[PDB]
């Protein structure tokens, strides 16, 4: 209840700040005021156009690695087990497999950016 | 009384953020052979209030191409997540005592990244799009490396709570057993907080202003407050995790004082680093965090899996 | 199906120990050493007969043994135990490691007496 | 404080409704982030925090990569939100109305079936160990390291083979 | 719990309906798949927490792992589709009828 | 399973967590452990058809424990009758159900 | 593909159905299905053409949707019964969703619309790997829950599978599409005999696999993707026309080929269970299947289509392509009818 | 000189020592001279609820010693 | 070999991060197999009493289990106390 | 230093768990006595409320077996106040 209360207090504080920031100062807006910024000239094309991504393979690898992190995260409770040999072997296997995948991608130039 | 506790946490953190802006100006000036603000107020101490009042009495921008809903939503989201990340820290007693404190920290940090991304996409500008994509790459690299670092450190600690970290560092800092991952955690906090050399989203020289290049006045103030509150936050988290302040049951004021001194030292180190170094290129940041930090982090994670097993120093559950 | 048979409030009436958790944790080890047989009988009956209604006599015996234990402590070792459970009650976890001088004095009292 | 879980479930249903209605993938990822946060809150209310925080972190990373991808290649000049089309907004409000109508129908006609408003907030936590240590939800996921090593190895091989698979697909 | 489980089942039904009713965006289809995944995770997690099945608590994490591998492969295929056509349009992915 | 490699080799890759009454971490019994144990003990060795025909009592008890449909119906009937009696005013709650009572440890 | 990734991908392709068949847990059967799908996608898209990209995309989204429905059925069963197996009293809705999702994974009508399109645009060896190996694990899952399934929905799926397979094979000229509609019809037969006797499902599956493998090998000899391409086979490999004709007639179910045996024993078991109308309709649509097989035989073997001038140079060159395992499978799929009591159990 | 930074540093130091010290004092004041009880497990929560029932004032922090035992 | 040592020195000079990572990986692999405290971790985790010790019914036939906790019989933790 | 301090922490945790074990029989006896009392007063209230409802057995079990079934939170707090029900449901989770 207390955490929910303080989250709501933060929400109310930030909403109050942005509300007073939008309703306190004098408004004077026209077309050139609200045109988008392109260092003084008109934009040649819209910014909603496709914008090429040179680290897409690294992003997919980040998805897989983040799930490897999710697998590795119950370790502070796993170290309390009776059969610590099995836990230690399984954790070693998991981290070694993750490292081998990273090494294979590094060898196959997947970490390098395209073009 | 709990609302009074909320006030006496939130308001001093905001004043410390504003005087962090002032102290950044002063420290950067004195490292740049100049003085920094000493006119506005006695020793410049009214300069942050002047800046805040000017920004909140300047009109905001509502561009025609801009998605208004996400443009409004992003800065208030950023400030709320900054204060939410501040809420569970123990000094030595947290306002909100959690079991999975660092998991809460990680989730709230990633949501702050989303605030940056939605600001950059909503402000329909090419420099904002550049800032958003650079934020994506940056958070990919530091997210994976920082997650493994924190996993190894808490494997040494034994639980996800932070009073447990105080009890762990009752006798000795974790800097001595875990100083390489302390260095990697410090660099990860720099990249998380978007401080130089890893800022790359408010790119002053490469871009114009990056993700907040279309933001003006009030929402820009909200973004700046969120960022500098995150600076004090991540340095406070670093000194709680690694440089354990002296904790005594009879008096917690010594812990609060030692925590304050170490957090101030780490924040001043952040300003010192911004003065000292030139900015990374954002592909070099990813190459660094994926080719140097990550293999060593995996090796040290395996080492900290092995270490309590062969030393019989498995930490307690509670 | 058939109706459930559970005892009445008169059968469930007992002299409860109106004793706080810090007090119980202060007296924990000596309560586990002195009143061990009755407590183990109650746990044996509970883990053999899964029905809690088959062990009310053993539960009342456990409460009686705890009451006798605390009455003996109050009779002989009141003040060191009082300051011991107070110093335990100060801590949020009631950690034993924070109060060791009071523990030592209470242990000395319950060693020279009783 | 009784209908809190039901309010969360309704918000999750609304977020999944928006995701089904398919706006521009930026707004789709936003709705999926909100749905993931709501599901994290639901798991938090029902029990252990670890599963909710885990799915929250996983979906934060996933929708980050999705946001990068939809700015890369799955974008258009005028991105489509829920309010840009009259048909999509009409389907949204019609789905909300249909949800309200269906929960009212299950409240009245079906009595105690799947939804009971009088019984709401009474059957959230069935049985809990009142006294007990080692009860939190992360301990089972930790027991995957010991009790289900087959589960551990199939998950690890899935990630390893997935690395090889994505390299070969994007090899070009 | 039963009202919550019914709402989660309806959320899965809506996400499956979105997956089965295509629009122009394959990325939106993949997002509907991920919504189905999220509904499955929440159902499994609340079932395990309600029944206190700590032995079955690794199952939702396994679901997340394999579903994230699915999403990763879907993103790679979307990369190939965009390299072929310039967009992720399922109307462009149609030339296998003959 | 379609192939019985686990039974031939004697290993248990997944056979030890197939139900609620299986192996549990730190001996934390799941809900309806006794009911599921009774159902499996009844159904073992007689086949699926005879298990469905003859262990219907054990299966129904296990299902009622797991889903608590009849418990919900009974509690709803009790509360509906109580609120009807409150509406016609010929019933008052006792103090211990209305918030003020004598607590016991 | 370097041998490291070849070993990883092929081992995971092998491991998927093996885990599915050996798994007691429904979740482990599901992750075996995930293994099979994820591992087989890169070899589908391995040629990196637009058709291969479209085929991989369609296959991915179809199998992902069907696997999500499977996971829904598994989670709903776990909610209802607390276990990880459809034991005896799981809900009929759950079982029907399981059947429907597994039929979409298998590729039988009316969920069959992707299978000729996915089979087109991929290389012949990947079509073989798909149409033989990818159906074993879903069939194993269906076989494990055979007494629980709904005979009405299964028979409807089977009869529409055989009808649509017969009509599609009648229309198509592309060899991969012809083999895909053949797969749809034979999967219809297997599903039809599934609730009554899964031993006959396994028998028909094995007969279909040992008939489909050498037909795909003979296509792989010259990369003949078309009726005309297989029609000029007399100039390229004249020694294979008889075995092509015999294998196509065995696929048609003509006695005394051993491919008549699965249809014969499935019809016999259906007659034992009194589904004469379904058996007769399935047999007539099998006659239609035999018609498009016979048209294929007319094109490739009994007549002689005109050849090209460069086929002289192809006859100048020598080949070592037909492997040792081709003739064994061709003979065992052609001349094994007298061993029918041994082939059945 | 370099000591002109010290006013802003001192303001930051006071604003950083206020939250922790105030939180500790508020916990002590609201729990009656004792630290706020941490219930990280169901056993500790059950102890807190038992103390709340035992106290008779619906406050767990009102501890009862040997004065309740004859 | 001399060339192996030269390659190792070149790797240590130019790419020391990978050398440190591989060395730490090897040390984490081989260290639990040679340490004498490795069994002690499993024994400590076994000795940690998360669950209640359910008493057994004494039929007079097992003499090894203690009748009282303060008895010489049973698994004492003197090794942990002196560890 | 971390090895030595973690071993000391393990000994302290074992001491705390032994204190819990020593206190557990009294807590179990009090808990089942309180649960039986709550079930008894709920049964008496059910007898008072539904005495006029036809074909209703007061205290009828929903299980064919006659062994003990531990009551749910909804069973033992259904007829009490909503604040007490919310305390029983979300009390430990929402106490931070
Ligand atoms: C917080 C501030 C909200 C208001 C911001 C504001 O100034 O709005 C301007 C608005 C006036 O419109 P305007 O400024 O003339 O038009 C330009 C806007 O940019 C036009 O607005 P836009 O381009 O940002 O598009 C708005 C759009 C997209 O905006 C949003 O969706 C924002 C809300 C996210 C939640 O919202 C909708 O289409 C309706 C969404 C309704 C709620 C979602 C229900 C289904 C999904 C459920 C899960 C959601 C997660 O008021
Ligand atoms: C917590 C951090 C943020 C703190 C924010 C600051 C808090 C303290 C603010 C004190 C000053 C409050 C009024 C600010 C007005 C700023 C705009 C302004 O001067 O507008 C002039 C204008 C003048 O309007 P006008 O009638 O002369 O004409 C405006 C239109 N033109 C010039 C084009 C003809 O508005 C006002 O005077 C409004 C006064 C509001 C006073 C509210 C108190
Ligand atoms: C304090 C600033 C906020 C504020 O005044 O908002 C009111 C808003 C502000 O809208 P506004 O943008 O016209 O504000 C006037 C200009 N400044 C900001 C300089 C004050 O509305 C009004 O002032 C008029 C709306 C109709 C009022 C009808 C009577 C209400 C009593
Ligand atoms: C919080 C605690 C304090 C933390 C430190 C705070 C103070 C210092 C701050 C300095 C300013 C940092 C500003 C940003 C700098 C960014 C650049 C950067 O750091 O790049 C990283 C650089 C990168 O170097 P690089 O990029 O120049 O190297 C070139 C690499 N290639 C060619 C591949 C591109 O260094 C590292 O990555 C090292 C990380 C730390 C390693 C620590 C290892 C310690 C020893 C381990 C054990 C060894 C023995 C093993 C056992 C043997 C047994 C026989
Ligand atoms: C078991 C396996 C897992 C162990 C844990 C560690 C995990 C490490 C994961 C990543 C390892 C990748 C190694 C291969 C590789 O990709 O090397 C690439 C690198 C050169 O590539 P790059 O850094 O891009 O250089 C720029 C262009 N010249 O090439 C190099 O830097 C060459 C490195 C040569 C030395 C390798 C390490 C030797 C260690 C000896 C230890 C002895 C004690
Ligand atoms: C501008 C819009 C912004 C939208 C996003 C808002 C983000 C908020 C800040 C980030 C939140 C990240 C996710 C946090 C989830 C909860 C984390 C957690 O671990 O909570 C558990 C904790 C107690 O659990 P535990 O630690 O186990 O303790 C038990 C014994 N003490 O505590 C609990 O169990 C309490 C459970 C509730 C905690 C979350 C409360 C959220 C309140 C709603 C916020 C949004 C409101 C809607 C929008 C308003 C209008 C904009
Ligand atoms: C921020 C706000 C402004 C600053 C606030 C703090 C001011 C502190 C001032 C006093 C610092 C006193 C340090 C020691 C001075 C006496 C001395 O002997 O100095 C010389 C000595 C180095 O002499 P040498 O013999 O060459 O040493 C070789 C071995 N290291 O020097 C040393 O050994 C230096 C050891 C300390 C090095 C760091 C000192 C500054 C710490 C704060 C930095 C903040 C940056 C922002
Ligand atoms: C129910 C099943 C039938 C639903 C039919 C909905 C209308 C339809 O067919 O939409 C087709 C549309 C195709 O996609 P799009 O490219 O947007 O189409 C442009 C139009 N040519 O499809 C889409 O855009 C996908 C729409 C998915 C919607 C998922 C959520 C639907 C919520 C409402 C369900 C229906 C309620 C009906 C209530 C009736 C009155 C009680
Ligand atoms: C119980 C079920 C048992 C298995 C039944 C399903 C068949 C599984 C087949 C797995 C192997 C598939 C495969 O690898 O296909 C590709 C391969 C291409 O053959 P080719 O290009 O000629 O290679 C010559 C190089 N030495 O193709 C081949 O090599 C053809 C393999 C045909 C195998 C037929 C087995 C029939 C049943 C025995």
């Amino acid at each position: 209840m207390n955490l929910y209360t303080v989250i709501f207090i933060n929400i109310l504080l930030s909403l109050t700040l942005i509300l007073v920031a939008f309703w306190l100062p004098q408004m004077n807006l026209y077309s050139e005021k609200a045109n988008p910024y392109e260092c003084g000239f008109d934009p040649t094309s819209s910014a909603r156009l496709p914008f090429s991504m040179k680290f897409f393979l690294v992003a997919i690898t980040f998805l897989l690695f983040d799930l490897e992190i999710a697998l590795l995260l119950p370790l502070p409770w796993a170290i309390q087990t009776i059969k610590t040999s099995t836990m230690m072997i399984m954790a070693f296997i998991l981290v070694t497999i993750l490292s081998l995948g990273l090494a294979y991608e590094w060898t196959q130039k997947g970490l390098e950016w395209t073009e | 009384m709990f609302f009074i506790n909320i006030l006496t946490l939130l308001v001093p953190i905001l004043i410390a953020m504003a005087f962090l802006t002032l102290v950044e100006r002063k420290i950067l000036g004195y490292m740049q052979l100049r003085k920094g603000p000493n006119i506005v107020g006695p020793y410049g101490i009214l300069q942050p209030f002047a800046d805040a009042m000017k920004l909140f009495m300047k009109e905001p921008m509502r561009p025609l191409t801009t998605s208004m809903s996400l443009f409004i939503i992003a800065p208030t989201l950023s400030l709320t997540l900054a204060l939410s990340l501040w809420v569970p820290l123990p000094m030595p007693h947290p306002l909100i005592n959690l079991n999975l404190g660092i998991l809460f920290i990680l989730a709230t940090s990633s949501l702050s990244v989303y605030s940056i991304l939605w600001s950059g996409w909503a402000s329909n500008s090419k420099y904002s799009l550049f800032g958003a994509l650079r934020a994506v790459a940056q958070t990919i690299s530091y997210e994976v490396t920082m997650a493994i670092i924190l996993l190894s450190v808490l494997l040494m600690n034994g639980s996800y709570s932070l009073q447990t970290l105080i009890t762990t560092q009752e006798h000795m800092w974790l800097l001595l057993p875990a100083w390489p991952m302390a260095m990697m955690w410090f660099i990860s906090t720099l990249a998380e907080t978007n401080r130089a050399p890893f800022d790359l989203t408010e790119g002053e020289s490469e871009l114009v202003s990056g993700f907040n290049v279309e933001y003006a006045a009030g929402p820009f103030a909200l973004f700046f407050m969120a960022e500098y509150t995150n600076i004090i936050l991540m340095n406070a988290l670093t000194t709680i995790i690694f440089l354990g302040p002296l904790y005594y049951i009879n008096l917690p004021e010594l812990y609060s004082t030692n925590f304050m001194m170490e957090a101030l030292l780490l924040s001043s180190t952040f300003l010192w680093i911004r003065a000292s170094y030139p900015r990374f290129r954002y592909d070099q940041l990813m190459h660094l965090l994926w080719k140097n930090f990550l293999p060593l982090t995996l090796a040290l994670c395996m080492w900290h899996i092995s270490l309590p097993i062969f030393t019989a120093g498995v930490p307690p559950y509670m | 199906p058939g109706i459930v048979e559970l005892p009445t409030l008169e059968e469930l009436k007992v002299e409860e120990v109106k004793v706080s958790s810090a007090v119980l944790k202060a007296a924990a080890h000596h309560y586990g050493a002195q009143c061990d047989k009755t407590n183990k009988e109650f746990m044996l009956c509970r883990w053999e007969e899964k029905d809690p209604r088959r062990c009310l006599k053993e539960g009342k015996l456990v409460n009686g043994c705890a009451l006798n234990f605390f009455r003996q402590i109050k009779s002989h070792c009141a003040e060191p135990f009082t300051e011991y459970w107070t110093c335990l009650d100060y801590s949020n976890m009631q950690l034993f490691r924070h109060c060791r001088q009071q523990q030592a004095k209470f242990d000395q009292c319950v060693l020279d007496k009783l | 404080m009784n209908n809190y879980i039901f309010v969360l479930s309704s918000l999750f249903l609304v977020g999944c409704l928006g995701l089904a209605l398919k706006p521009s993938p930026i707004y789709g990822g936003l709705g999926l982030i909100v749905s993931g946060f709501v599901g994290c809150l639901m798991v938090l209310g029902f029990g252990g925090s670890f599963l909710g925080l885990m799915v929250f972190l996983i979906y934060l990373g996933g929708m980050l990569v999705v946001f990068g991808y939809t700015t890369a290649m799955a974008t258009e000049e005028y991105p489509e939100t829920w309010g840009s089309n009259w048909l999509i907004l009409g389907f949204l409000v019609l789905g909300v109305i249909m949800e309200v109508f269906l929960i009212c129908v299950l409240n009245y006609y079906d009595e105690v079936g799947v939804i009971n408003l009088d019984g709401l907030g009474d059957w959230l936590m069935y049985e809990v160990d009142d006294v007990g240590v080692m009860l939190e939800g992360g301990i089972g996921v930790a027991a995957m390291y010991s009790c289900a090593t087959w589960m551990m190895v199939v998950a690890g091989w899935s990630l390893f083979a997935g690395i090889f698979i994505i390299i070969e697909i994007t090899r070009d | 719990m039963p009202s919550t489980f019914f709402n989660l089942t309806m959320a899965f039904s809506l996400s499956l309906l979105g997956t089965l009713m295509f629009r122009s965006h394959l990325m939106s289809t993949l997002l509907c798949l991920e919504g189905m995944v999220l509904s499955l995770f929440i159902m499994t997690s609340v079932t395990s927490l309600n029944s206190n099945s700590m032995s079955s608590m690794p199952i939702p994490i396994t679901i997340l792992v394999f579903a994230a591998c699915e999403a990763a492969v879907g993103l790679a295929l979307l990369v190939k589709v965009s390299n072929t056509y310039g967009t992720d349009y399922v109307q462009n992915l149609n030339l296998l009828q003959c | 399973p379609f192939l019985d490699i686990q039974k031939k080799l004697g290993i248990s890759l997944d056979r030890h967590f197939m139900f609620l009454s299986a192996e549990q971490p730190y001996k934390n019994a799941a809900r309806c452990h006794a009911f599921e144990k009774e159902w499996i003990e009844c159904a073992h060795g007689i086949g699926g058809t005879r298990a469905k025909k003859e262990c219907k009592i054990e299966f129904d008890d296990f299902e009622e424990c797991l889903l608590r449909y009849k418990t919900m119906r009974r509690m709803h009937d009790i509360k509906k009758q109580r609120e009807k009696l409150m509406k016609e005013g010929k019933y008052t709650p006792p103090p211990h159900h209305s918030g003020r009572e004598e607590p016991r440890p | 593909m370097n041998p490291i990734t070849l070993a990883i991908i092929y081992f995971t392709i092998f491991l998927g159905p093996v885990i599915t068949m050996s798994s007691t847990n429904l979740m482990l059967m599901w992750v075996g299905l995930e293994f099979s799908l994820l591992a087989i996608i890169p070899m589908l898209i391995n040629k990196k053409n637009p058709r291969s990209t479209e085929a991989a995309t369609k296959y991915f989204v179809t199998q992902a949707t069907a696997s999500m429905i499977i996971l829904l059925a598994i989670v709903l069963n776990y909610k209802q019964l607390g276990t990880w197996m459809f034991q005896q009293q799981t809900n009929g809705l759950i079982l029907n969703m399981t059947l429907m999702a597994l039929s979409m994974k298998l590729g039988l009508a009316p969920f069959h619309f992707w299978l000729p399109e996915v089979t087109q645009g991929i290389p012949l060896h990947m079509g073989l790997i798909l149409l033989t190996w990818q159906k074993i694990a879903p069939l194993s899952i269906l076989i494990q829950i055979y007494p629980l399934l709904n005979s009405t929905i299964i028979l409807m799926l089977a009869i529409t599978s055989i009808f649509m397979g017969a009509w599609g094979g009648l229309n198509q000229t592309q060899m991969r599409k012809i083999m895909a509609y053949s797969s749809i019809a034979h999967m219809g037969w297997m599903l039809a005999i599934l609730p009554y006797n899964p031993s006959l499902t396994l028998l028909n599956l094995m007969i279909y696999i040992i008939l489909t493998a050498p037909m795909f090998m003979a296509l792989m000899l010259n990369n003949s993707m078309t009726i005309n391409s297989i029609s000029l086979l007399w100039n390229k490999t004249p020694a294979m026309l008889t075995m092509i004709s015999l294998m196509l007639l065995s696929l048609g179910g003509l006695p005394p080929l051993t491919g008549f045996l699965p249809k014969w024993i499935i019809i016999t078991e259906l007659m034992k269970n009194n589904c004469l109308i379904m058996a007769t309709l399935m047999a007539m649509m099998a006659l239609l299947n035999l018609f498009f097989y016979t048209r294929l035989i007319y094109s490739t073997s009994l007549t002689m289509f005109p050849t090209n001038n460069n086929s002289k140079m192809m006859t100048h060159q020598t080949k070592t392509k037909p492997n040792l395992m081709f003739s064994t499978l061709a003979i065992m799929s052609t001349m094994t009818l007298p061993l029918a009591p041994q082939l059945i159990t | 000189m370099w000591f002109e930074i010290l006013p802003g540093l001192a303001i930051m130091g006071v604003c950083l020592v206020i939250p922790g010290v105030s939180t500790a004092y508020i916990h002590k004041f609201t729990n009656g001279g004792k630290e706020k009880r941490v219930a990280r497990v169901q056993y500790q929560w059950y102890l807190m609820e038992r103390d709340r029932r035992i106290s008779g004032v619906n406050r767990y922090y009102v501890s009862k010693g040997l004065e309740n035992i004859d | 070999a001399g060339r192996i040592s030269a390659f190792l020195k070149n790797a240590w000079a130019k790419e020391p991060v990978l050398v440190v990572s591989f060395s730490v990986w090897g040390l984490a692999i081989i260290m639990p197999m040679i340490s004498p405290y490795t069994k002690y971790a499993s024994m400590i985790n076994k000795a940690t009493p998360y669950n209640y010790p359910v008493p057994v019914r004494d039929d007079g036939n097992m003499p090894d289990v203690p009748s009282h906790p303060q008895d010489p019989l049973g698994p004492s933790l003197d090794w942990l106390k002196n560890l | 230093r971390m090895m030595r301090w973690n071993q000391e922490r393990r000994r302290l945790l074992i001491e705390d768990l032994e204190a819990r074990i020593a206190l557990m029989p009294l807590f179990q006896a009090e808990k089942d006595r309180r649960t039986l009392q709550i079930l008894r007063e709920n049964l008496e209230e059910e007898a008072i409320i539904m005495k006029d409802v036809p074909n209703w057995k007061v205290g009828e079990s929903v299980f064919h077996t006659t062994r003990w079934v531990p009551p749910l939170i909804g069973e033992m707090y259904g007829l009490r106040t909503k604040e007490e029900m919310s305390n029983a449901n979300f009390g430990f989770t929402w106490y931070t």
